[PDB]
């Protein structure tokens, strides 16, 4: 018995390709489109809620996840792989940072920790790479707002705006035309909804779209009062109603 | 390192011509408190062995389970489990003796004094002692605790050496045991009147007697005893 | 832990992984060892496809294991560091327990034992390295020169070469080296070592390294100009 | 590929059988047992004339009363000898006596099959273990990588083994003297060796009750070589 | 606090002759002021003409004897039924005892038999394995009573030749099996008189080339 | 069992080569070119970012050039994720040395240990090697300014000027042509950029597709300063040498 | 115990008593306190009997394994250091050993190493170890010269043990003498104190404190 | 074919080829015979040599005073298994003061051999064993196969040409079973049985190996001049 697979399942081919990473990226290509846009006073991340069945309650399945009060994440590719990454990403934010420094990690460093986990699945024994690409939007005091992409290889790049998955090629072209360095948060949400309509085929409403922002602090969402320095989470998930309001003036 | 909590007092025993007798009272003492009165401290293993246990009762109950499990394990893949390959007293003893010494050697003893009484397959009488230290010894009469101090002297007047064993009948031997139990009730502060007695004979087999009582006691002379020296009333 | 038996026997009775490790040694730059009457000289090739090198800081081919023993090699450079490190530690460990530095035979035997262990341990490949170990035993003036190889066998040599085109330079040494009368002086020993490398090297510029070891921890590496003088002298005598 | 501890359809362990082929490539080693002692002799086989032949150590001491000769991948023998020496000394420590030659051989052969997926492969070397004890007297054992050992009156291992063994079959008798045995090893070695036999490329050794295990000098062997040539020309 | 040791009393005695050796020991087993058994043997035939006794804490004594007996068995398996010599047995026992150097067997061990020249041999061990071959050794509770008597009667210590002005010592000589058994019996009756833990019975094991014989004698039971 | 699926990453070819190391080098040859040039009064590190997108955040980005300590930096060529694993190890190793000896780690010692780690992955463990080649640029008070390179084999060598990644063959020829020993930092800066400008697979070399760094003694009196160039600083140095 | 060994012109003298005690109980008068490690190495034994006897026997096995592996007799320094490094591993565990490793080799010459159970290892010319070491020192030091003859050196060693055997209650039995030369160790007999004391008293005229 | 790479693989017809190949190693081994009466149990073994200069490979191993076996196949595997039996016999003595039953001895060997046939990495034992013994239920003879299958028998034989001796014993069953209180006659029957497996060679003094155990007879082995009586 016991795990006898102590050897790498990802290896270099004669041409220099790492097959399993390439194939993992292929799985991401098949995945549903998701995107992220960075504004001057915030960041938006969005994706389509591809429902497996109309009997299924798509509210229970959350593609956009809170990692820290000021950091959020969305993906394209294999959902189960994403779910367990979110679990590990949330825990590592505490164990390797918050329990040491008494504060949440900055976006770039949490991203670095997630990348490390995905890199190890590329080299460690008896495992395949994760079949997802992540988009991590976040804020912190000294770096401000930021947006990062994380690939199956463990590589991560900062973006002004980008898209991943099914119709990423067309979506990235659309974002190049619309993006400028003076975009306000509401303008970025508007562009996000326009970009996403191109890739979505069926219904396009607040129930089939999942969208969250990293913006101003939300004292109402904190849950308590009495500490002035604690001002609430910058991560907010837009409601089904809040999306539909912006779809009328589209 | 332990300290015994609920405890059992003397276990007494002796050999006679055709077998062995063993006895022990039915008390589970909690220090000076005579807490439990329905405790059986003689445990039969098969139809040819009886293990009498004194000392810590929690550890006694553990040993019960081991012996119970030993019978089960012996029956596995053993067509002659109730015949030639049945459990002998000598097997049961050596097993316990091994455990007792292993536990003392790990500084975590089973806080007990044990006497394994029985009859072997060839008819020979078996009687041997083992305790928390792993110390073992055999004798025509064996006793634990206060029994060693008070019972043995009385039982040795009947069977003083090996040659006295064929000369001792089951009637004479049981009488001495029952007498010893009475003496222990007079003099051991952690003893009870109620006790159990077991006879393992090579002919008549295992006879297990429950709910016996100490009787024919002498207390009348107490009425004449007044004061502690001078007092006359 | 990774357990796979990588070094194993084949139908014809060969351990291919050990034999392929020898091919790596054959690819490596040439190294030569010649021992004289009162000294040992270690010569080493350096390939000249690498210009713009920094020779100050580039790892030297000959390594000191202790103040009285040196180790050169042919084969995989990265592998050689692991053997050298282990040897250096064992050299200090010997001094600590025996209160006496290692003999050249003992140090060789240790290194050879490490190489052997990697030929029948699970999860590891053999070292792609053959070594020339040279020096002088404590309070002894007899020169010592030993060779090791990936299989783990080791032996003493009056003179020996390893690496690429080593069969050419071994041919040279076999007729030019006299057992009855070895190089009597340091100069004679160095010259014979340089001559032997000049059969293979190319140019005698910054391609040849020479290290001379003498008794009582007397080791020194020759500079370019010092070596170039031997090259200039040999070529003038050759034209005859 | 395939498992290391795999059986062939004929009922043999592949790796053990392949290690035996490696031993056939090794240099020749011969052992002869007599009532006056046991003689061990080996072919050194230097790969080049520059190699100092005295550094070729293919005959080895295990204890004062036990010697050992090897053939095959000789590097593999180092840990086998190390084990044998420790086993021999350890037994003397535990029992204040010399250890039986058979018991020593058995201890070495217990390592043999401790391979699989323990070490990664069998040993690629065969050993001739010679010795003496009070019980069974002078003994010669052949220890293989299969874990098996046979006692022998005489035995050859290595490249010229089958030719040398057939020669030992005819020449051996129960009344051989030590001197007769010495010459017989030299004679048979000279027959199966590629290069011409002399004191530098061949080595002799013996084990006697009185003087224990001794490797002969190159001066002593040279005289036995000269004595051998003269006796063959004498008829 | 739990005390893993105990004192089971008793005493043992080994004497070596020219072609024989005896190992005696009383059969009384005790704890504190109580008698456990009047006949509990502690001198054992272990095979290969080796007799052994490990007096002191009986549980440790039995454990040791048990382990040595087992050591003899495995010596046969591993070395082609070779006879374990008395000198080899002794060294083996040292390693058994010293193996528990930091949690010792609380016993004085004595073994007896014949050496490889056929001569009588007695070895004695401390609790942690130091051993020594001797002509004579008493061990256990009454060792201090018996041993000086043995020095005087076996090794003729402090005895000089009459009329030689204390210049010539009484010459050493081997004792007959008859004379040795007389000394053993007198040693144990004397020890029984003056030591409370000694009595009940005396069991002697005699070792010759022919085998291991036994003799038993009654001792005072008070 | 699992034997069936084992690639056997740590074995020799019949020719005596390590398959995986060779294939890892083939991987690295497609990575963006990185150049290191050592001058008498400092060191230059220049690297080309891999085909940049216009929406990539350039100023808050780190792909090629990383800082190991105050005195040592590295240029990367290969898998970035792999490099970061090794970089954090190297950073820790430097701090262990400082903690032990109260002295900054000598460059070679750091390089050796990092190269020894790579070597381990080629000889044992059954894992794939790190698909990374480093250019180490650093200073210590023993050897002064030093350039090294290491590759997946775990073999390291010292250099006066060196390139890794793509088009090293063409890049090394150009460096060998124009390099000389009495060179200054400012001249080395110009050489590094000119070399990339000619060897690049892009149409034209621009500020947004570069990472640049220098290690000078240009601080105040006998102390070393590490300058990781900002986007605007690369834009200026590119105009100043007349490439754009 | 009382044990000594001193270095002089003609090699090394080693002398020991033969008593063994368990408290005030004299357990043995015939203990061998010199271990013969090989023809050129001796070891003395003082302290715990089992500790000394077991570990010095073990030392002899390690010295044998050295000469099998290295084809050369172990140095006195290396032999003593094997023992000292061993006992150091057991430091605090309660080992009780006061030993002296005495022998000759070509490279070292005659050499004596004091090794004890708390890890002390000392090279030196003169050492006395045991409960009666001070009594031995008193006689040995006051009569020691480097230029002693083999005959006089043997006697001084014997006389020094005798002195300690007399005064120290935990020393006695008999004196075991050894002489170590370039050719190896030579045994110089067992000398019972019972006869030796009176023989020395009469011939030397010493021990005037005792009733003659 | 494709299903004989290791022991963990079943063939399409439900066979374990590595176990069968281990069984094949026994068939190549030298013949050995086992038989018993009610009072005694006997092992007879034909020993094999490398050549005339070599010794004859010892086939019989003692396990306890009342139990032992003969081997056929890989001798080192017999050493491992016999050693395990020695320990189990010994454990029964030290802990329970009880001689190990020959039936339990078989059960323990079966379970040890089985574990090697269900796990990756390991291999089956390459040896067959004939265990004899005398316990509390009289004389016994067992046949161990490395597949795990242990079988109690009156008589049997394993090794090369073992079918000849096995047929003879099947005919002689009624005769030799009643050889009670007579060791030499039970051996004679075993020696005559093994003779039915001989070809070209005959039983010599340093070739034959006999062992016996019984009511008042400890397990003892006879070799050399001690077996000259039975030729
Ligand atoms: C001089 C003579 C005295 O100091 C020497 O130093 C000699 C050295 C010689 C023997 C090599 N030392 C002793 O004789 C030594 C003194 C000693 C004792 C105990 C601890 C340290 C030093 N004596 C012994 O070692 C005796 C020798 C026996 C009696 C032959 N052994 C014991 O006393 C043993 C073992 C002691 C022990 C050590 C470590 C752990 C556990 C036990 N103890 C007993 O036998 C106990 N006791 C003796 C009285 O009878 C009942 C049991
Ligand atoms: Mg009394």
């Amino acid at each position: 018995m016991t795990d006898r697979y102590s050897f790498s399942l990802t290896t270099f081919s004669p041409s220099g390709k790492l097959g399993q990473i390439d194939y993992a990226l292929t799985a991401v290509k098949q995945g549903v489109t998701s995107l992220g846009i960075k504004a001057t006073n915030g960041v938006v991340i969005a994706t389509e809620k591809k429902s497996s069945s109309p009997l299924a309650m798509s509210e229970t399945l959350s593609k956009v996840s809170l990692l820290t009060p000021d950091i959020g994440a969305v993906y394209s590719g294999m959902g189960p792989d994403y779910r367990v990454l979110v679990d590990k990403s949330r825990k590592v934010a505490h164990t390797s940072y918050k329990r040491i420094y008494g504060e949440y990690p900055p976006t770039k460093l949490l991203v670095s920790e997630v990348a490390k986990i995905m890199q190890e699945a590329t080299q460690s024994g008896g495992v395949r790479p994760f079949g997802v690409s992540l988009l991590i939007a976040g804020h912190d005091e000294f770096n401000g707002f930021s947006l990062y992409q994380v690939d199956p290889s463990g590589s991560y790049f900062p973006w002004k705006a980008t898209a991943i998955g099914k119709g990423s090629v067309a979506a990235k072209t659309f974002l190049e035309k619309r993006w400028n360095d003076e975009l306000e948060l509401e303008d970025a949400i508007h562009i996000a909804l326009l970009t996403l309509k191109e890739s979505v085929e069926g219904e396009f409403n607040g129930d089939t779209i999942e969208l969250a922002i990293i913006g101003d602090e939300n004292p109402d969402l904190l849950g308590y009062t009495g500490i002035p320095t604690d001002k609430g989470p910058r991560f907010r998930k837009l409601t089904s109603q809040e999306i539909n309001d912006r779809l009328e003036a589209l | 390192t332990q300290q015994p909590i609920v405890t059992g007092t003397s276990v007494i025993s002796m050999k006679y011509d055709n077998g062995v007798i063993i006895a022990a009272d039915n008390l589970g003492s909690y220090g000076s408190l005579l807490r439990f009165n329905g405790v059986e401290r003689l445990i039969p293993v098969g139809d040819n062995t009886v293990v009498g246990i004194s000392g810590d009762i929690s550890d006694m109950q553990h040993i019960e389970r081991l012996l119970k499990d030993l019978v089960t394990e012996n029956a596995y893949d053993n067509p002659l489990a109730d015949a030639e390959e049945a459990l002998e007293p000598s097997y049961i003893f050596e097993y316990l003796a091994t455990v007792m010494y292993q536990r003392r050697s790990k500084m975590n003893p089973l806080w007990n004094a044990i006497i394994v009484a029985g009859v072997q397959s060839n008819g020979d009488q078996f009687l041997r002692y083992v305790n928390l230290l792993g110390v073992t010894y055999s004798s025509p009469t064996l006793a634990t605790g206060f029994g060693a101090h008070m019972a043995n002297p009385l039982l040795r007047k009947v069977v003083d050496r090996e040659s006295d064993i064929p000369k001792t009948t089951v009637q004479v031997a049981e009488e001495a045991i029952v007498n010893a139990m009475r003496v222990l009730y007079y003099r051991d502060a952690r003893s009870s009147r109620n006790f159990s007695l077991a006879i393992i004979d090579k002919n008549t087999g295992l006879t297990f007697k429950k709910n016996l009582q100490v009787e024919n006691m002498k207390w009348d002379f107490a009425k004449d005893i007044k004061g502690y020296g001078t007092q006359k009333i | 832990g990774y357990d796979r038996a990588l070094s194993i026997f084949s139908p014809d009775g060969h351990i291919f992984q050990v034999e392929y490790a020898l091919e790596a040694v054959k690819r490596g730059t040439c190294a030569v060892g010649v021992k004289g009457k009162n000294c040992v000289v270690l010569g080493c090739e350096r390939r000249s496809t690498l210009k713009l090198q920094d020779t100050r800081i580039t790892p030297s081919k000959v390594s000191k294991i202790d103040s009285h023993v040196v180790l050169s090699f042919s084969g995989l450079n990265a592998d050689s560091r692991i053997l050298i490190e282990k040897a250096r530690v064992e050299a200090q460990s010997h001094r600590l327990t025996l209160e006496d530095p290692v003999t050249v035979e003992y140090l060789t035997r240790y290194v050879a034992g490490v190489q052997q262990r990697y030929t029948q341990s699970g999860g590891v490949r053999p070292f792609g390295v053959s070594t020339l170990i040279a020096g002088f035993d404590p309070r002894d003036d007899e020169p010592k020169l030993y060779q090791t190889e990936p299989s783990g066998i080791y032996s003493s040599w009056s003179a020996q070469t390893i690496g690429r085109n080593s069969k050419t330079v071994r041919e040279f040494l076999e007729k030019n080296y006299d057992r009855k009368e070895p190089p009597a002086t340091v100069e004679e020993c160095v010259k014979l070592t340089v001559r032997s490398l000049l059969e293979v090297v190319q140019t005698g510029a910054k391609n040849i390294e020479i290290t001379v070891v003498k008794p009582d921890s007397d080791i020194v590496a020759l500079s370019s100009e010092e070596i170039n003088q031997y090259v200039t002298q040999i070529e003038q005598e050759k034209q005859e | 590929d395939r498992g290391v501890s795999t059986f062939s359809p004929e009922g043999r362990l592949f790796q053990v059988e392949y290690s035996l082929e490696a031993i056939k490539l090794g240099s020749t080693a011969i052992g002869i047992a007599t009532k006056e002692g046991v003689v061990l002799g080996v072919e050194k086989r230097a790969t080049s004339p520059l190699l100092e032949s005295d550094s070729i150590e293919k005959i080895v001491e295990i204890d004062r009363h036990i010697g050992c000769a090897m053939s095959g991948l000789t590097a593999d023998a180092r840990s086998m000898i190390e084990h044998a020496r420790t086993a021999a000394v350890t037994h003397n420590l535990y029992y204040d006596e010399d250890i039986n030659v058979e018991s020593l051989t058995q201890s070495v052969c217990d390592l043999a099959l401790r391979f699989g997926e323990l070490m990664s492969r069998p040993f690629g070397v065969a050993l001739l273990i010679a010795g003496h004890d009070a019980d069974d007297g002078y003994q010669l054992f052949h220890a293989e990588p299969s874990g098996t050992f046979y006692r022998y009156n005489a035995k050859a291992i290595g490249s010229g083994s089958e030719g040398a063994q057939a020669e030992l079959l005819n020449e051996w008798h129960s009344s051989l003297t030590l001197k007769e045995a010495e010459l017989l090893v030299l004679k048979i070695l000279k027959q199966v060796m590629e290069e011409k036999l002399d004191e530098n490329n061949a080595q002799l050794s013996c084990i006697t009750k009185q003087d224990g295990f001794k490797i002969y000098d190159n001066e002593k062997t040279a005289e036995l070589i000269k004595e051998l040539k003269e006796k063959e020309a004498a008829e | 606090q739990f005390n893993p040791y105990g004192d089971n009393g008793g005493t043992i005695l080994g004497i070596a002759g020219e072609d024989f050796a005896v190992l005696a020991g009383d059969t009384r087993n005790i704890t504190d002021y109580s008698i456990n058994s009047r006949y509990e043997p502690k001198v054992f035939d272990c095979g290969d003409n080796i007799v052994m006794s490990a007096n002191g804490f009986a549980a440790d004594g039995d454990a040791l004897v048990k382990r040595f007996k087992n050591s003899v068995k495995w010596y046969h398996f591993d070395h082609n039924d070779k006879k374990l010599s008395i000198n080899s047995a002794a060294r083996n026992i040292q390693h058994l005892l010293y193996g528990k150097r930091f949690f010792p067997y609380y016993v004085h061990t004595i073994i007896a038999g014949l050496d490889e020249d056929g001569k009588g041999a007695v070895y004695s061990f401390d609790p942690v394995g130091s051993y020594e071959r001797e002509q004579c050794r008493a061990g256990g509770a009454a060792a201090s009573l018996i041993m000086p008597f043995l020095d005087n009667q076996v090794n003729f210590k402090n005895q000089y030749e009459p009329g030689t002005n204390g210049k010539v010592k009484k010459p050493l000589k081997y004792l007959s099996v008859e004379e040795v058994i007389k000394l053993v019996r007198d040693s144990f009756t004397s020890a029984t008189e003056r030591h409370i833990q000694v009595g009940d019975g005396l069991e002697i094991l005699i070792v010759t080339k022919d085998g291991v014989r036994k003799e038993f004698y009654e001792l005072k039971r008070d | 069992g699992s034997r069936r699926y084992d690639s056997r990453t740590t074995i020799f070819s019949p020719e005596g080569r390590l398959y995986q190391v060779e294939y890892a080098l083939e991987s690295i040859s497609h990575a963006g070119t990185a150049i290191g040039i050592m001058a008498s009064d400092g060191i230059v590190l220049a690297a080309e970012r891999k085909v940049t997108s216009t929406l990539l955040e350039q100023d808050t980005s780190t792909e090629k050039l990383y800082k190991l300590n105050d005195k040592i930096a590295v240029a990367v060529a290969g898998l970035t994720a792999d490099a970061e694993i090794l970089i954090n190890t190297a950073r820790i190793h430097a701090q262990n040395y400082l903690k032990t000896y109260n002295e900054d780690i000598p460059v070679e010692i750091l390089v050796r240990r990092l190269s020894d780690i790579k070597q381990g992955y080629t000889q044992h463990g059954g894992l794939r090697p790190f698909g990374v080649s480093f250019i180490y640029a650093g200073y210590d008070d023993r050897y002064g300014y030093q350039l090294y390179t290491s590759n997946p084999s775990g073999n390291y060598t010292g250099w006066k000027a060196i390139s890794v990644g793509a088009n090293t063959s063409a890049a090394q020829t150009l460096l060998q042509m124009d390099y000389k020993d009495d060179m200054k930092v400012d001249d080395a800066i110009e050489l590094a950029l000119k070399t990339l400008s000619k060897t690049t697979d892009s149409s034209a070399l621009t500020y947004d597709r570069l990472e640049f760094a220098t290690i000078r003694k240009g601080a105040n009196d006998g102390e070393v300063y590490q300058k990781i160039f900002k986007p605007q600083e690369i834009k200026d140095i590119l105009v100043k040498t007349g490439i754009t | 115990t009382t044990t000594l060994a001193f270095r002089f012109q003609g090699g090394i003298i080693v002398a020991v008593d033969s008593r063994a005690t368990a408290g005030n109980w004299v357990a043995s008068q015939t203990v061998k306190k010199v271990i013969e490690i090989n023809p050129f190495l001796l070891g003395t034994a003082a302290g715990g009997a089992a500790d000394c006897q077991f570990w010095e026997t073990w030392l002899g096995s390690q010295c044998r394994l050295h000469e099998l592996r290295e084809k050369e007799r172990i140095s006195v320094a290396a032999a003593s250091k094997i023992l000292s490094n061993l006992v150091y591993q057991y430091k605090g565990a309660g080992l009780s050993m006061g030993t002296m490793i005495c022998g000759y080799t070509r490279k070292e010459g005659p050499t004596i190493y004091y090794v004890d159970s708390d890890g002390t290892r000392l090279k030196g010319d003169i050492f006395c170890v045991g409960s009666g070491q001070t009594f031995a020192y008193g006689v040995l030091d006051s009569n020691y010269k480097w230029d002693l003859s083999v005959e006089d050196a043997l006697y001084l060693g014997k006389r020094s043990i005798l002195a300690a055997a007399h005064r120290d209650a935990y020393s006695g039995g008999s004196v075991n003498l050894y002489h170590v030369t370039e050719d190896g160790w030579i045994y110089h007999g067992n000398h019972d104190v019972g006869e030796l004391f009176w023989k020395v008293k009469e011939e030397e005229g010493s021990f005037n404190n005792v009733i003659g | 074919n494709n299903y004989d790479g290791d022991t963990v693989t079943f063939s399409p017809t439900g066979r374990l080829f590595q176990v069968e190949y281990a069984l094949e190693a026994i068939k190549q081994g030298s013949v050995t015979v086992g038989l018993r009466s009610n009072t005694h149990a006997v092992l007879v073994a034909l020993k094999r040599n490398a050549d005339e200069l070599s010794s004859y490979q010892k086939k019989i191993i003692k396990c306890d005073e009342h139990m032992g076996l003969s081997l056929a196949g890989l001798a080192p595997d017999a050493r491992v298994l016999s050693n395990y039996l020695r320990q189990q016999c010994n454990y029964s003595s030290l802990v329970f003061n009880r001689k190990l039953a020959v039936e339990r001895a078989g059960h323990l060997l079966c379970d040890k051999a089985q574990k090697n046939t269900q796990s990756y990495g390991g291999r089956p034992y390459g040896v067959g064993l004939l265990i004899i013994g005398y316990d509390k239920s009289g004389a016994h003879l067992l046949e161990f196969q490395p597949s795990g299958n242990v079988t109690e028998l009156y008589g049997t034989a394993i090794g090369a040409r073992s079918q000849g001796a096995k047929t003879y014993l099947e005919r002689t069953l009624d005769t030799f079973i009643k050889i009670d209180g007579n060791p030499d006659e039970l051996i004679k029957a075993g020696v005559e049985a093994i003779s039915q497996s001989l070809r070209d060679e005959s039983l010599t003094v340093d070739n034959l190996s006999i062992a016996i155990v019984g009511k008042d007879t400890p397990f003892t082995i006879y070799d050399g001049e001690a077996v000259a009586k039975y030729i």
